[PDB]
């Protein structure tokens, strides 16, 4: 499901630009949320929710606390 | 003692985005009340508001930033743009100089603040768990990020306050920060009356107790203040926002003038919760104070005058009594019939239309006087502005609970 | 400026229904935290509250008005009662004397108000309609209904002011109390702040930004200001009351005097919505003013501390940084451990709580002391009351928003 | 049927003294709700409403407005 993994992929990338206000293009597999994408605390709490509504699903509080680059929240989503 | 000056001004409300285009409007006698549309008002028995339909607002805030904000804390972030703005203040980056910063405050004012944003995370919640609490929820939503936000927005350091007085929280705004400033607390003070909760559960609460006009078939003539035919207010949203400086720091600064200071007042009626006091008692206290207070002579006042039988009523009489009699009262107009009674913004908005009132020689008029009401016969400025200079203007404003306060503001 | 006195208190809280056992519980190092029982918290990521569950609102008003007020203002009745009484200054028929009553106002606070009561009406609107919402909803949840109902029942007819500065409308109550005295818009003011927001969306709201604590297995280890197991606050319920009353009046009829109001500072950070400034920078300047305008040697600060790893650390910072070094600051504690944070109602509780300290020669200490924090390295009379006579005591408040509000009161 | 209207004034009159906290030795049929009751404007639509949930009837607003004493209810609520 190389294709379906893109998908997946392409989405979180949208959802994440769309509530940070940035540019897909700057979420990059290594992008950490605070120094990269103007993110902080509020905002990140608030993202890791649209994407377990975005994409029906429930990130568990230990993982949702060691993101810290757009790869990380990108594995737990493929690993999902 | 320390003298208090108008610098700056900004107001958003049914009938303009700024103050320019709105004050115009008002003063002509348009009417902003519209059929409800900002939610599904169909099977609803009040379907009418002053609903602002052409605010954009991405055009005040990062888009980013705008889902963190209740609409109330959008509209004050446009009206105090504006007045910051109109004040000269704001250095190249649209920022407080980092040397006023610290005796720059702000002084809030709101009667409930984000409502739609706590029903709908109370239905969330209701319905699918805490998990659907929105987490941007409690800060879009309390009555003091109006304060929180433009702080932020402006770098202003100085007293971080906010009144929740209901529907006269505009104008103890006003007061608290001319307080803050007459005792040292601050050299200047930006003040923000900021609603809207034109929402299924705002409505709700007012209709379920019989207070607004149910005239849904015609919007534009169901806010009527001092009108025979009144039979409720018209819940109106805005923001209004003005610039209080000391005088000597405005002289130095190169401000420009739109008002000085004269006089306040504040009372409780200690009778009901939601009527006035009878006579209007408490509301005569209020003005006397501001009157003893300003030693000046009201050349026009900017009434409460929300439309429902009990206010437009006690206002008369207590008006009547402050003054001596009816042909010592001034002209006084309502401009509710026009924007609708906007609750906790409406002292602030009615402190911006009193000052431009003044500084146009303008007096807008109570509009949609179409029968007199015997127990209502005072100078109402009937449908038409009243072309007349003034040298100072009074507001008065009251709240569910008893509570009154009332600013007088003089020529320059 | 004229002098200002505390001559009645009042207060109402997880460890007691007066001020005489929730004090002695409170110093004693008891705990008022319990798993949550006002509601169904079971699915709930926080359980545990400062719930009161031996407050019976028929006891401070008749049974026909406990539908109309909501829990915060119930608690407030009672504590405003209990300080009015304390006070003296009720005739015969437990009303302020009318010729007093003109010039005695109430200044209230509180953050959210009747947050319970909006979310029912919200949920009644978004399942059977409009015509569901209680016509008793409004003036239920607005928080100067506070003073509405306080001012009715007692008859006090003075200035009637709401604060409604987040986490520090308890401690901007008072001081704006102090400037209505001050500019002689009164002669007395009762001050009361309260809070009762224990239900499902004010739990959700502040569990989705991570902002409480989670320890539900233990919720007497729960809060622990300045541990190093910290890990966010616990919601607290309570009302305090203060009757403020210019000195020469309080002497002419005999008043007791608990304290003398000394010195108070108000700022805003300007940096963020809900975390501190660095360094506490704005809490700093509110708490040099203060001592700036008191001019006495603190014995004693009653800190903030809500339990949080920001708020803690920063405030700290700005402790040592105020008073010069960690060795300069004087013994602190926070009573949040044992109570909760009380949010709008904190300011106002943990005044009473620090004059009655300073009254008693009794320090309360910050209990759940049991991992030293090496970044909070401060004396914070650790788990046990510590016996030492003070001459002025200080209590720090902050609030979202970034506002700041201070207060100092000195020995009689 | 005798029973049931006096079963229907008794529910009536229940309802009528919890609200405003009367006895229902004061709720006389031709009591009036503000001289005789202690009731105001407030107190009368939220005892409205009460009737109208109690009795799962609806009111309409324009009938409603034509109230003084407790006998206009009841016979409101015989009519049914
Ligand atoms: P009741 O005869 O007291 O009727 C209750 C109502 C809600 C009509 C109340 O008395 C009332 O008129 N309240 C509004 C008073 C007013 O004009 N307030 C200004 C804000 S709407
Ligand atoms: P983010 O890293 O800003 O996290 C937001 C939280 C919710 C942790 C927030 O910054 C916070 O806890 N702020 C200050 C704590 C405080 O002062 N609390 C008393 C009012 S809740
Ligand atoms: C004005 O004093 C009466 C209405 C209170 C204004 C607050 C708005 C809250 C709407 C539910
Ligand atoms: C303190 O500053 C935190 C914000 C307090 C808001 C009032 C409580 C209502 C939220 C459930």
């Amino acid at each position: 499901s190389m294709g379906y993994l893109m998908a997946l992929f392409e989405d979180i990338q949208a959802v994440i630009a769309e509530q940070l206000n940035v540019d897909a293009a700057q979420v990059t597999p290594e992008a950490e949320f605070v120094k990269d994408l103007g993110a902080d605390s509020l905002d990140v709490v608030e993202l890791i929710m649209a994407l377990e509504e975005k994409f029906g699903i429930e990130i568990p509080d230990e993982q949702a606390e060691k993101i810290v680059n757009v790869g990380d929240v990108v594995k737990y989503i493929e690993d999902n | 003692m320390r003298r208090i000056v108008v610098t700056g001004m900004g107001m958003i409300n049914s009938l303009g985005l700024n103050k320019e285009d709105s004050f115009l409007a008002i003063a002509k006698g348009e009417c902003g009340i519209k059929h409800i549309e900002s939610f599904d008002a169909s099977a609803f028995p009040v379907r009418i508001a002053g609903e602002i339909t052409d605010f954009d607002p991405t055009e005040v805030m990062n888009p980013k930033d705008v889902k963190k904000a209740g609409r109330f804390i959008q509209l004050a972030l446009k009206a105090t743009r504006e007045a910051m703005k109109d004040s000269g203040i704001l250095d190249a980056h649209n920022r407080c100089p980092e040397e006023l910063a610290n005796r720059m405050g702000v002084s809030s004012g709101s009667g409930i603040g984000g409502l739609g944003n706590i029903e709908a995370n109370s239905i969330f919640c209701f319905e699918k768990g805490p998990r659907k609490v929105n987490p941007f929820f409690i800060t879009s939503a309390l009555v003091n990020m109006i304060g929180g936000f433009t702080s932020i927005e402006f770098g202003i350091k100085g007293p971080n306050l906010s009144s929740v007085t209901a529907c006269a929280a505009g104008t103890h705004a006003i007061i608290e920060a001319v307080k803050t400033i007459l005792l040292n607390g601050a050299d200047r003070m930006l003040v923000v009356g900021a609603e809207s909760t034109i929402c299924p559960v705002g409505i709700g609460g007012f209709a379920s107790i019989k207070a607004l006009s149910t005239r849904n078939d015609e919007p534009k003539k169901a806010s009527r203040p001092f009108d025979k035919d009144r039979n409720g207010f018209v819940m109106g949203e805005g923001a209004g926002a003005l610039v209080l400086e000391e005088y000597e720091s405005a002289k130095k600064r190169g401000a420009k003038i739109y008002a000085e200071f004269a006089g306040y007042g504040e009372s409780g009626d200690a009778n009901h919760i939601t009527a006035p006091a009878p006579e209007g008692e408490g509301a005569f206290r209020a003005m006397k104070m501001a009157l003893e207070m300003a030693k000046v002579e009201v050349g026009y006042v900017n009434a409460h005058g929300t439309s429902t039988h009990y206010n437009d009523l006690y206002e008369s009489i207590a008006l009547k009594n402050v003054f001596g009699s009816k042909e010592k009262v001034p002209p006084v107009s309502s401009t509710a019939g026009q924007i609708g009674h906007c609750l906790g913004a409406a002292g602030a908005l009615e402190a911006v239309i009193s000052i431009m009132a003044m500084n146009q020689g303008i007096l807008p008029p109570t509009i949609n006087q179409e029968t007199p009401d015997p127990e209502c016969d005072l100078d109402y400025i009937p449908n038409a502005a009243r072309e007349k200079q003034v040298d100072a203007v009074m507001s008065n404003s009251f709240g569910f609970g008893g509570t009154n306060g009332v600013v007088i503001f003089k020529k320059a």
